[PDB]
């Protein structure tokens, strides 16, 4: 279970990273 | 949008509204009693409530 | 005059832009102001072009005096007669900075009417006054311009702004009639207080948010981060060490809460300014390097002189870094 | 159980949206050397009350450091609310306060100063002075020598505005126009050592006074 | 993405190295049956490898400073040849000032053909207090001479045009300067460069003992 939570932390954090990365990729248009 | 006469009459109403947009005086306080006092109190409270409710109604009808 | 805006390739604050003026400004502003200012790189003395544009913006701002001549009167370049005339020229600067149109509305006022200073009429129209000067209308001025400043502070800071920011994007010929209706509502001195107490609370919350936006612009989040440097590391410590303690050595809901609040920590302290905004309305920048008025009846004694970074420039910091070479 | 303590404090941080806003105000205060408020005029009539009742304890130091304003600003607050009350009496219970009633914080910037002289120095002329190898001394700080000159200016500022506002107050009841009577002569001047003076009065000699 | 495409181009060029090394190291024997592939894949290597040094033209190899321009019309006389020369100056208001000079066949084309080279050969100037220069200094090019005197914070830029549009977007605000001798353009450029690079700020003058105070 705790290994599921460790990979869950990896999951959510890489998710947030990629989301904000694309956010900046879009904000660079304007 | 609207039509030519629509905007033109709207400007007419705007002019006749800005002429009066000084501190207009239709708030009359002649209520001299406990009873007439409370009566005019309630009348004015409902008046202001309904004015500003028509206001937010216009707000919704425009947010449309 | 609007023709001057057309010349300046933009908007010199003509009042009551009629419909074809709306059209022509959209055309000129977008097409021309873009094409010239967007991507040209001309040898066409862009420095001197900018110079013309700014030295032409400023005179209408202060009515009609020639400001190249002000430059020339001294042997300096600039910024001194600027800080000076703005310390006061006494009708065009202060009367507008508080409540008027700097133009020959706020002029000729000192010519014929009175605004007695320290109860003393000073009818010269170019006075310089600082450090302890009481600015007061006459009473027969008051009995009208109290109402005028009220209808200003509301019809032109509440009504116009509120028909703005909303009701707006599809049709303006519609904000027209909405202004008619809200005029009928502002006719009412009870509606005044009810509006003081109305849902404008919501709009002020949203404004706080948008100021927070324009704040995060340049590192508000970075200083929030540095100021709460531990706390996020403390959350990470919670997570990782309670991991290497409870298991792999309530655990599931420890991971639930730790994940939620930690990811939310990182989100809120690293959201980088999704602006994408439609437009931007402008605030009225009241002077509190000068002292306020008894707004009831004008009694607005000054208390100090002005700075250079808090002035209503219709020009960005650039081109005024070419005029006023200041930090 | 340490773990749930942790989750409580992590929730504490998670609900700390406000820290963004205290940082907002403190960086704004950083910006011009000023303070991010309006005083909202409740504080201004409040401080007029405070000082009017207590012109014994509430100095223009206590008051103006309470509300973090400019001293002479505070002074004019006093004067204006005072005569506004005097004319409240006059014009009866009708009191305007209309535009003052505005306490929504969108339509206003009103940046007010708490410190003074933080935008830029009096100058920055590039000039230097070299100290030898064995300087055996300690350098001074630039932010530190700043605000000493600001304090000089600040004291001179208080003095001068006090004097000017004072004479304007004493001027609230005087004569600047085409009428006087003009029979005193204000005996004066020594032009080497003139720290003494006198006057004359009307057709009587007077003297030695003032 | 930058490193992605860089190493990607490297994958292209590495398959190039592989196959062309193989073919080269086969020198021995019949000729055509390897030279066909030789020409094909080498042409491919050209198309790909030159795109690296292509990149600097528009997106990167292009910062967000601002640029300004000069231009004249040189000549050759084979018939009545005419061409165009042009100069550019990049600056970022913090002081990184650089420039470049290149030629082309028509104005906007020359402006362009420098618009992507001004961003190389950069020299970094040290603007003392964000508004002005560290001291007074004379500095001369071949036959254009230059004099730099600071000013206290409120005068403003007192300079010409070719020198103003450099001290402006270097980040200075209160310099007074006198250029004398030749009233040429491309010598005032590179004169300003040979000058501003000559100023030795107190950080420099701590080339020996002594902390040089500022007079407070």
């Amino acid at each position: 279970a705790a290994a599921a939570a460790a990979a869950a932390a990896a999951a959510a954090a890489a998710a947030a990273a990629a989301a904000a990365a694309a956010a900046a990729a879009a904000a660079a248009a304007a | 949008a609207a039509a030519a006469a629509a905007a033109a009459a709207a400007a007419a109403a705007a002019a006749a509204a800005a002429a009066a947009a000084a501190a207009a005086a239709a708030a009359a306080a002649a209520a001299a009693a406990a009873a007439a006092a409370a009566a005019a109190a309630a009348a004015a409270a409902a008046a202001a409530a309904a004015a500003a409710a028509a206001a937010a109604a216009a707000a919704a009808a425009a947010a449309a | 005059r609007f023709q001057t805006c057309r010349l300046l390739s933009g908007n010199v604050w003509n009042r009551e832009l009629t419909i074809i003026q709306r059209r022509i400004l959209r055309r000129l502003r977008n097409r021309k102001r873009s094409i010239k200012k967007r991507k040209i790189y001309p040898k066409k003395y862009l420095t001197s072009y900018i110079q013309l544009q700014t030295t032409r913006k400023l005179p209408f701002f202060y009515g009609d005096l020639p400001i190249t001549e002000m430059h020339r009167g001294t042997k300096r370049t600039s910024y001194i007669p600027f800080l000076l005339n703005l310390e006061t020229r006494f009708d065009v600067i202060p009367l507008r900075l508080y409540f008027l149109e700097t133009i020959p509305q706020a002029r000729q006022l000192i010519s014929h009417r009175r605004v007695c200073v320290n109860k003393g009429m000073v009818s010269i129209t170019h006075f310089k006054l600082s450090h302890g000067d009481i600015i007061s209308f006459q009473e027969n001025n008051a009995i009208i311009r109290g109402e005028e400043i009220r209808r200003s502070f509301y019809k032109e800071i509440l009504v116009e702004k509120i028909i703005g920011k909303l009701l707006h994007q599809p049709l303006r010929m519609w904000r027209r009639s909405k202004t008619e209706w809200f005029h009928l509502l502002k006719t009412k001195r009870g509606c005044r207080l009810l509006l003081k107490s109305r849902f404008l609370q919501q709009l002020r919350s949203s404004m706080q948010e948008e100021d927070l936006e324009r704040t995060k612009k340049f590192g508000s989040e970075k200083v929030c981060l540095g100021s709460s440097f531990a706390e996020h590391k403390r959350m990470k410590r919670n997570l990782l060490k309670s991991l290497f303690l409870s298991k792999r050595r309530i655990s599931p809901i420890v991971y639930n809460s730790s994940l939620s609040l930690y990811s939310n920590s990182t989100y809120c302290f690293a959201s980088p300014h999704k602006l994408t905004m439609k437009r931007r309305i402008k605030r009225i920048e009241l002077p509190t390097h000068y002292l306020e008025v008894n707004y009831r009846t004008p009694k607005a004694v000054v208390f100090y002189g002005p700075n250079i970074g808090h002035i209503p420039h219709d020009i960005r910091l650039k081109d005024l870094n070419l005029l006023l070479w200041s930090r | 159980i340490e773990q749930d303590n942790r989750q409580g404090r992590a929730f504490v941080d998670g609900i700390k949206q406000r820290m963004m806003e205290i940082s907002v105000l403190l960086k704004q205060v950083k910006e011009p050397g000023a303070r991010g408020s309006y005083l909202k005029d409740s504080e201004k009539t409040e401080m007029y009350r405070l000082h009017k009742e207590n012109p014994e304890v509430y100095t223009i130091e206590r008051l103006a450091k309470d509300y973090r304003i400019m001293r002479q600003r505070v002074h004019a607050i006093l004067f204006l609310k005072e005569d506004e009350e005097e004319e409240e009496r006059k014009l009866g219970r009708p009191l305007d306060d209309s535009v003052d009633r505005l306490l929504d914080e969108y339509p206003e910037f009103f940046i007010s100063h708490d410190r003074e002289f933080h935008v830029a120095s009096l100058n920055y002329k590039p000039d230097f002075k070299v100290m030898p190898e064995g300087w055996d001394g300690t350098i001074k700080d630039m932010d530190e020598v700043h605000y000493e000159i600001s304090k000089k200016e600040d004291d001179m500022l208080y003095e001068e505005f006090v004097r000017r506002f004072e004479f304007n107050k004493m001027k609230w009841r005087g004569e600047v126009m085409c009428h006087k009577y003009s029979r005193r002569r204000s005996s004066e001047g020594w032009k080497i050592t003139v720290e003494k003076l006198g006057a004359k009065g009307k057709r009587g000699a007077g003297g030695g006074w003032k | 993405e930058r490193d992605d495409i860089l190493l990607e181009k490297l994958n292209a060029i590495d398959k190039k190295l592989e196959i062309k090394l193989s073919e080269l190291d086969h020198t021995f024997g019949k000729k055509g049956k390897r030279l066909e592939e030789e020409i094909r894949e080498l042409a491919e290597d050209r198309n790909a490898l030159t795109e690296k040094k292509r990149q600097p033209l528009y997106r990167k190899g292009y910062d967000v400073h601002v640029i300004d321009v000069k231009k004249v019309c040189k000549v050759t006389k084979g018939g009545r040849v005419e061409r165009y020369t042009a100069l550019m100056v990049c600056g970022n208001y913090e002081g990184i000032i650089g420039y470049a000079k290149a030629k082309a066949e028509t104005g906007q084309s020359a402006m362009q053909k420098a618009y992507e080279k001004c961003f190389q050969n950069l020299h970094y100037v040290e603007r003392h207090e964000e508004h002005t220069i560290a001291h007074a200094i004379q500095t001369s090019y071949k036959k254009t001479k230059l004099y730099l005197w600071p000013a206290p914070t409120t005068t403003g830029m007192k300079a010409g045009r070719v020198v103003k549009t450099i001290l402006l977007l270097a980040g200075f605000k209160n310099i007074k300067s006198k250029v004398i001798g030749s009233r040429n353009s491309y010598n005032t450029v590179k004169a300003v460069l040979k000058a501003l690079n000559a100023v030795e700020t107190p950080k420099d003058v701590q080339e020996k003992f002594g902390r040089t105070v500022v007079e407070k």
